[PDB]
């Protein structure tokens, strides 16, 4: 009824969500040339800026994950923007995909943080200058937070895109139900829809960047 | 850009099918209106 | 190519194999990208057209849900 | 099997064997979690 | 190999001039326009194009995209061109830069 | 509206000039000063000082200590004890002095000379970071 | 603005009573190529052109339909 | 039904929790105003943090709405 | 209340130390001249 | 009816969530006052951010009212 | 009646939302006090913003009371 | 009766809204403390604003209590 | 009885309103700490205002508890 | 029983009021951090006020818990 | 059922408690903005604390959601 | 049963009270960020207070959860 835009799309009985997930990278052409067209120029510029702004903080071991993280911040971003197209199915609105993006990443990061550096890894569970009478619970709280963080990532992205698209759709329905009534009110609701669309573009970009930044900071912590 | 005179076949087909469409729309409107109000009433 | 042929044997003349369709798709991709994207002084149209086709393809599978909210009944 | 391993498996190997090992372990954990979920349904 | 200097002359960013010139001989210049308005009237009439919230969200997002283009199109275009020419000028500085070096040697 | 007077014991960089914004590294934090700023007076710590002219260009000096004062009439007087333009310095000497001071710190034990050492370290750290 | 009518006066015109003969000659040419099956010589490009102008006239029929029911979206009843 | 009724009540309750995000964004953008008024040369950089700050405040807010819908429809 | 003031210093000393640090980190092109223009000759009696 | 009753209750509840926007605008404009009192030369620029700040605070508030009406009428 | 009862409950609930305006004006006038204590020469101008700040805080508060009466009488 | 019951519930609810006035006066007098600690020469004048600030915070609080009694007795 | 039940519910609700006084005293004494850390010579005088500030925050809190008991016993 | 049920509900409600004490101690110790970072020579003295500040914040919190138990056991 | 109903009510209630985390992250990132605007040379280090601060605020928020689901599904 | 139901409701309610601890830790770590950005030489010492501050905020939060479980299991 209302969640028609989030049901796994199928066409002619075929699960066409796979094509929608595969499509974004088709919008990033590459080239072995030296001077190239405008699209690849700007896109290489953006990848350069993003890599610089993200990886810089990491040490020599962290930056090996660079290829990963940048790719991440691209994929998500493109997907999000492709969502804002009419009648489009946004695969980030699915909890499944975000779980599969988060649990492996944060997982492996905590894994490598435990394999080596195990001493300080178990010591990060305790801040530096903690007095004695409050030691035990300060461990368990960190345990819960760490052991849940991937859930936070996945849901924060999933439901955010969900609510964005759902609200845009509801205000659209409202404008529809105000088409046959006061035209100035129809224009006011339309303008609110325009502002919300702009905000949704911004929230797309920002949610991509924030998912990336959070995973990156976890990596930094466990390196 | 120099306008192009449409071949007469296409023009005549256009206007003909246009009139035929007007007729079909009117006749289907009139044919369906009674059934329309009837099912509207019988739903109650 | 088509736009030149008028014989049906051409249909069976093509390569209806996995590598064949892969190559035909790659050829189309390169032809498009080389006529509309891979040129200096390019425009934005080379990508707006792709977004348009994408909207169309989405509305396609969305039709099955959207056909239930028709305004009329006929 | 040719130009596939040449244009896919060639570049990725240093990542697929050393950089992404913990990633593979996490993938296994995520798959087991998803399987447990799909089971209890 | 170099690059062609221009694209494909797309109209409104949706239709290329190929289609227009191809329809041009038979139905002239307004043939395409009449085809478009026909097809749209059909799609919105025979319930092929249902009208719902999605239509108003579509209007909004299309309006945003068109205003964004018409506003920040020249900026990004010329910024790309600036990046390219900057790279080219620096590379030229390098060309004949090593020449003078060996010349002295 | 802003009448700026940047000076050193031996040199006058600006005088009654009209800039748009000057950024100073006050001992209680960095802050910017534009026209009509709230009247204040502060002492400096070693840091950059970027002066923005009306045109938009920026002059980036480095001051080791001194006093900034902005008054009711938007008249700013910035006196700096040693105001060097950033080019007259180098990273290697700064880093080496930083190492020497850190070593003396981890060697020293008395609060007076320890504080002296830490001040030197602060100056050198500000140096290295401010340069590049 | 007004050039729309300027082109209309050429291509958007109620066809004259003096040109129907040319149309019926085109019609008999078409039906003759249909009878003989000569359309197989027609390469696909111009065949597509013809099919598309055919869909054009078909759209003229549908717009006549919607103006004949005085309803733009479906049937009002 | 009593179930449907409690669904409505719990939905409103879980919705209450958005006041936290409201005040959070209020604080974040207020601090951004102050920090920019102090050190305007850093504006760009500051703005970044702001967005991030915002991006986490709304985060928690989202969870509330989540349960809301996850009670209103999924349950 | 900075740390050195807790140690018993004075801003004159802070300023001397900082000026000296900037004078030593000065390039040898300007180092001797700058040090000359700030050398102290006064003697307490 | 119990349904209508719960609609009213959930409407009031979801309405509670506007206190967050209230406090948010309070904070934003208070910070704007302070930041302007400090660096008045930037007034214009500062004001911009304020509006934006406001524009997001009311944002969250809107969502609350949304559910309110989206329960009061749409459901 | 259960309807009248729920009207009373929803009225009290929607009334709760005035705490946001209360805290908002509190913050605004506190910030005005601080900003004036720091740059008193701008007092007049500052006061203006304060009123405006206030004028929007009460704004949101009003909406709450609105629903209140719009439930108590109009419904 | 269910009516009397809902009167009690709505009374408690509308009473909740005094927390806003509580926090508002807290903020106002805290800011007064700071502003006086910074520019004590203006103490008198500052105090004035404080009272006014207070006088509006309690204002909103009053409205809450209003509905409270206006439900408890008048209805 | 339903009356006694609603008395308990309304009592808990009206009790909720003490969070405002809690945060208010928190803010007041925090500001007192800051203001004293700045201008300690005024400590005595500052403390006075603090008490007064406190004396009004608890004030509003009291009202809440008032209704609480004025529902629990008087009604 | 409905009485026991309402006792549980009112207990949870009256418990809600501890959020005020939570935020109050948060503010107090945050201000103590700032005030010490400014004027560390006064640390000892400052700490005193902090405790006192804390000692009143928890105060109000206590009252909440009071009613809680004074409903859970005494009633 | 009355049990399912109370599960929904308690879920919404326990969800309310996320407003605390919302305001907490708001405060943390606002303070980060200010502290960076004051001493930008420490940006990196400051950011660390911010994350940690955030990491505990969300912590408490989590507990709320915990009970929520631990009532919605486990009970 | 109605008893089990009210146990769930009261559990969610008592859980709400963790928002206070959430905001409290938010404030504490925000103030720590600011105080360190001001006087970084005291970092170590400052951090100590932070932990202590945190150690009391979570304290109150604990009590909430306490009643929660002390209702969910012990009662």
């Amino acid at each position: 009824n209302l969640f028609a835009s989030f049901i796994a799309p199928t066409i002619l009985g075929l699960p066409a969500a796979v094509l929608i997930i595969l499509f974004p990278p088709l919008l990033i052409p590459t080239s072995k040339y030296l001077i190239n067209n405008r699209l690849i120029t700007t896109q290489q510029w953006l990848i350069k800026l993003t890599s610089k702004q993200m990886m810089t903080m990491h040490n020599t071991k962290g930056r090996t994950w660079s290829l990963m993280l940048v790719s991440l911040i691209i994929f998500i971003a493109t997907t999000n923007l492709l969502g804002l197209l009419p009648h489009s199915f946004t695969p980030t609105t699915q909890l499944s995909m975000n779980l599969a993006m988060a649990i492996p990443l944060w997982a492996g990061t905590v894994i490598m943080g435990f394999r080596s550096k195990i001493k300080n890894a178990l010591a990060h569970f305790l801040p530096q200058g903690t007095p004695t009478p409050l030691i035990p619970m300060l461990v368990i709280i960190e345990t819960i937070s760490l052991l849940i963080q991937p859930m936070a990532l996945a849901v924060r992205l999933t439901a955010n895109i969900t609510a964005g698209h759902l609200l845009m759709h509801l205000i659209g329905s409202a404008t529809l139900a105000m088409s046959t009534i006061n035209l100035p009110s129809t224009l006011i609701i339309f303008t609110i829809l325009i502002l919300l669309t702009i905000l949704e573009i911004a929230v797309a970009l920002i949610q991509a960047y924030v998912f990336t930044l959070l995973v990156s900071l976890y990596l930094h912590d466990n390196t | 850009v120099p306008p192009v005179q449409v071949s007469p076949l296409i023009k005549l087909g256009r206007y003909s099918a246009l009139f035929l469409g007007v007729a079909y729309g009117a006749t289907r409107y009139n044919y369906l209106k009674p059934r329309a109000e009837e099912e509207r009433r019988i739903a109650a | 190519e088509v736009k030149l042929g008028e014989l049906p044997s051409w249909i069976l003349m093509r390569d209806f194999s996995p590598s064949g369709i892969f190559g035909a798709f790659q050829r189309g991709y390169y032809r498009y990208y080389n006529k509309y994207i891979n040129v200096k002084k390019g425009s934005i149209s080379g990508i707006t057209m792709v977004l348009a086709c994408y909207v169309l393809f989405s509305y396609s599978f969305s039709y099955k849900h959207l056909k239930h909210e028709r305004l009329r009944k006929y | 099997l040719q130009s596939i391993i040449k244009n896919i498996w060639i570049p990725m190997k240093p990542y697929y064997t050393k950089v992404y090992q913990e990633i593979w372990i996490g993938m296994g954990l995520m798959g087991f979690i998803v399987y447990k979920i799909r089971a209890a349904d | 190999p170099p690059l062609p200097e221009y694209g494909g002359k797309v109209r409104y960013g949706l239709i290329p001039e190929e289609f227009f010139q191809f329809l041009y001989p038979k139905t002239g210049v307004t043939g395409p326009y009449v085809l478009g308005t026909g097809l749209i009237l059909y799609a919105l009439s025979k319930e092929i194009y249902v009208i719902s919230a999605e239509t108003f969200t579509a209007l909004s997002v299309l309006g945003v995209m068109v205003y964004g283009i018409k506003k920040y199109g020249p900026f990004v275009a010329d910024f790309a061109d600036k990046l390219n020419e900057q790279k080219l000028a620096q590379l030229e500085e390098a060309k004949q830069a090593s020449i003078q070096h060996i010349q002295n040697a | 509206q802003m009448s700026f007077t940047f000076a050193s014991p031996t040199q006058v960089f600006f005088n009654g000039a009209n800039v748009r914004q000057v950024d100073v590294p006050t001992l209680t934090g960095a802050f910017g000063i534009l026209a009509a700023h709230v009247p204040t007076l502060q002492v400096l710590r070693p840091g950059l000082v970027v002066v923005h002219a009306e045109d938009g260009t920026t002059s980036k000096y480095f001051v080791s200590s001194g006093s900034i004062a902005v008054n009711a009439d938007s008249s700013v007087q910035l006196l700096a004890e040693e105001a060097v333009t950033l080019d007259m310095l180098d990273l290697g000497a700064a880093k080496a002095n930083l190492e020497k001071a850190q070593a003396e710190l981890v060697g020293t034990a008395d609060e007076a000379t320890r504080a002296e050492i830490q001040i030197r370290i602060e100056a050198n750290e500000a140096l290295v970071k401010a340069l590049e | 603005l007004a050039t729309f009518w300027y082109y209309a006066k050429v291509e958007l015109v109620p066809p004259t009573p003096a040109e129907i003969p040319r149309a019926i000659q085109s019609l008999k040419k078409i039906v003759n190529s249909a009878q003989t099956g000569s359309f197989k010589q027609l390469t696909v490009k111009e065949a597509v052109l013809n099919g598309l102008v055919a869909t054009e006239v078909l759209m003229w029929f549908y717009v006549g339909e919607i103006i004949g029911k005085r309803g733009i979206i479906g049937y009002d009843v | 039904d009593i179930d449907t009724a409690a669904k409505f009540i719990g939905a409103g309750a879980a919705t209450v929790g958005v006041a936290g995000s409201g005040a959070g964004i209020g604080t974040v953008f207020g601090s951004l105003i102050i920090g920019y008024a102090r050190n305007p040369s850093l504006k760009q950089q500051l703005f970044s943090y702001a967005i991030l700050g915002f991006a986490l405040s709304e985060a928690m807010g989202l969870f509330c709405l989540m349960v809301a819908f996850l009670i209103l429809f999924a349950m | 209340v900075a740390y050195w003031r807790q140690a018993g210093l004075s801003y004159i000393r802070y300023s001397q130390i900082c000026a000296k640090a900037v004078r030593d980190a000065l390039k040898t092109e300007f180092k001797a001249n700058a040090e000359k223009t700030s050398g102290s000759n006064v003697k307490i009696v």
